[PDB]
RNA sequence: UCCUCCUAAAGAGUAACGGAGGAGCACGAAGGUUGGCUAAUCCUGGUCGGACAUCAGGAGGUUAGUGCAAUGGCAUAAGCC
RNA sequence: ACGACCAGGGCUACACACGUGCUACAAUGGCGCAUACAAAGAGAAGCGACCUCGCGAGAGCAAGCGGACCUCAUAAAGUGCGUCGUAGUCCGGAUUGGAGUCUGCAACUCGACUCCAUGAAGUCGGAAUCGCUAGUAAUCGUGGAUCAGAAUGCCACGGUG
């Protein structure tokens, strides 16, 4: 993981969008390519559509989803099985 | 008869108040405790039954009644009459002293004990529980045994409703939750 | 009860780490030293702590300051 | 010879027989006996019962048999319920930590499953 | 050849290459007696234990049981120790 | 547009089949303490002592060095003592959980390392098959290239033999 002395990580263009959608109070799905941004506690309750390589899958943000990054909830490989 | 002495003075005074019974005979009371070991694997050999009955005779100090199959079923490969389990009925003073040793010693000796269920009272007050492992009783020596048995405890009481047996065991601080 | 068929059932003393001296009737014969009794088992204090869910937001805010 | 719920063998030495507890290892067993003042080369045999009472209190400081299995299952089921990538690996039976699944994933996948 | 039911027409009996099933044994206790006991099934609860073993409660009331076919009996049990 | 630019993904997927390897299945060993003996290399956007802090990977301050000077850098196998005493074990380390460090705009897919916990398979391998004639095989550590980081590969080096 990242060092504690650097703190967390989030894109600036994402962090400005989180700051806007909190104050504006809109529940539009925010499409986002920041698969590497740690989710913050002020993001809880928002539909944010993380990219997966091909499209944007919407992720509702839960209490337990804080200490992870957005790419974990957008799986990039589709696999169903061989048989 | 320590808990039987504890029953007659303080449990009866407790239940008569919180239920407003007309008579003192209207109070619940425990009647018998049944100690079954369903040993379905004894059809291979009698010695597993003969030693499991020996173990349950050490838990409660009575020689167990070896139970048999009421009828024949083919899913378990048994015929009507095969010795298939053992039971002990405990009444009187021997009921209370096992009941003392149960809730004070053996229930704390359960690995990862976290309580009982209050949903095990058979609709009519009679409580039944089942233990995973006979080593929770201190009667069993750990080195001398080889096989982990299991038994189940069944407290048959005179409570009419379902909650009245639940309140009865709670007067004996029975660790529900 | 019958006479011969039953095992020996004798009153012994069972002591514990909290010093709860308790005399019971038993089939052990020798004296018994316990580890936990119903008086000293952590069912009424210890098991309440042992759920320990923890907060995800509280884990986040502890690691630094903004 | 009965610590934290389970029994512990007497013929072994002190540090080794402690490691039968689900939650301690060779490191933490040295941490237990140093806090109890008990030498590590002695057995669980020829211990005073006061020393074993000292031993039970030191083990009770940490997370052990009944607590730890609940915490481990809680952490896995936390990943199960979120549906993250680590949750999907935990429930497809595939390796979580980013190992190869093309070859040599036999610990998570069990023995080989022949194409029938 | 023998047993049971129907045909058989409310006593007995009653035919057909009429309709359906069995028997050519078993048991030294599965006999005698005294004493005692009461099923099937289902519901709920309970370690392994599962549709189904054993245990505890309740419904049920013989829908079970009878060494074997069917019919008639069987609780005073002829059923079960 | 079959040319060009960017973000994200992929090249790391996974019922399976094969090659080449690494670590093992232990007692000619595991472990703990003590202790002896190397060679060959690299180093300036680098090597980084000493001291301090951290269980630890590391962090801080910071000399010395373009290097027979200083640094990477204490060789390990060995020996000496103690320990385990044949067990799936004080063997084996997979897997997984928790906590971290460092690199880098950034370690989710998808890095390495550390700590605590976890303790799979495996008890010497079917038919088959490979390497090797002397400092060789076998075994034991060491270094370099590539490289921000990232080898069990590759290329070198000596020990025992
Ligand atoms: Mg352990
Ligand atoms: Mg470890
Ligand atoms: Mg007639
Ligand atoms: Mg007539
Ligand atoms: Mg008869
Ligand atoms: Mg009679
Ligand atoms: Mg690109
Ligand atoms: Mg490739
Ligand atoms: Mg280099
Ligand atoms: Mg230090
Ligand atoms: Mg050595
Ligand atoms: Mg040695
Ligand atoms: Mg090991
Ligand atoms: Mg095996
Ligand atoms: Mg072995
Ligand atoms: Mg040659
Ligand atoms: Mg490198
Ligand atoms: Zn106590």
């Amino acid at each position: 993981p990242r060092s504690l002395k650097k703190g967390p990580f989030i894109d600036l263009h994402l962090l400005k969008k989180v700051e806007k959608a909190v104050e504006s109070g809109d529940k539009k799905p925010l499409r986002t390519w920041s698969r590497r941004s740690t989710i913050f506690p002020n993001m809880i309750g928002l539909t944010i559509a993380v990219h997966n390589g091909r499209q944007h899958v919407p992720v509702f943000v839960t209490d337990e989803m804080v200490g992870h990054k957005l790419g974990e909830f957008a799986p990039t490989r589709t696999y169903r099985g061989h048989a | 008869a320590k808990l039987h002495d504890y029953y007659k003075d303080e449990v009866v005074k407790k239940l008569m108040t919180e239920f407003n019974y007309n008579s003192v005979m209207q109070v619940p009371r425990v009647e018998k405790i049944t100690l079954n070991m369903g040993v379905g694997e004894a059809i291979a050999d009698k010695k597993l039954l003969d030693n499991a009955a020996a173990d349950l005779a050490a838990i409660s100090g009575q020689k167990p009644l070896i139970t048999k199959a009421r009828k024949s079923v083919a899913g378990f490969k048994i015929r009507q009459g095969y010795p298939i389990g053992c039971k002990v009925t405990l009444r009187g003073e021997r009921m209370w002293e096992f009941f003392e040793r149960l809730i004070t010693i053996a229930v704390p000796r359960i690995r990862d004990f976290r309580g009982l269920s209050a949903k095990s009272f058979d609709g009519r007050g009679n409580y039944s529980m089942g233990v995973r492992e006979q080593i929770i009783f201190p009667e069993i020596d750990y080195d001398k045994v080889d096989r982990v048995r299991g038994l189940d405890i069944t407290i048959t009481t005179t409570a009419k409703s379902d909650e009245e047996g639940r309140a009865l065991l709670a007067a004996f601080d029975f660790p529900f939750r | 009860m019958k006479k011969d068929i039953h095992p020996k059932y004798e009153e012994i003393t069972a002591s514990c780490s909290c010093g709860n001296v308790m005399k019971i009737r038993s089939t052990v014969g020798h004296d018994l030293n316990l580890d936990v009794c119903s008086k000293c088992h952590p069912f009424f204090t210890g098991k309440q702590r042992d759920v320990a869910t923890g907060g995800r937001v509280d884990r986040f805010n502890k690691r630094f300051n903004i | 010879a009965r610590i934290a719920g389970i029994n512990i063998p007497d013929h072994k030495h002190a540090v080794i027989a402690l490691t039968s507890i689900y939650g301690v290892g060779k490191t933490r067993s040295k941490a237990i006996l140093a806090a109890a003042g008990i030498a590590e080369d002695v057995k669980i045999s020829e211990l005073s019962e006061g020393q074993i009472d000292t031993l039970r209190d030191e083990v009770a400081k940490f997370v052990v048999e009944g607590d730890l299995r609940r915490e481990i299952s809680m952490s896995i089921k936390r990943l199960m319920d979120l549906g993250c990538y680590r949750g999907l690996r935990h429930r497809r039976g595939l390796p979580v930590r980013g190992q190869r699944t093309k070859t040599n994933a036999r610990t998570r996948k069990g023995p080989r499953k022949p194409i029938k």
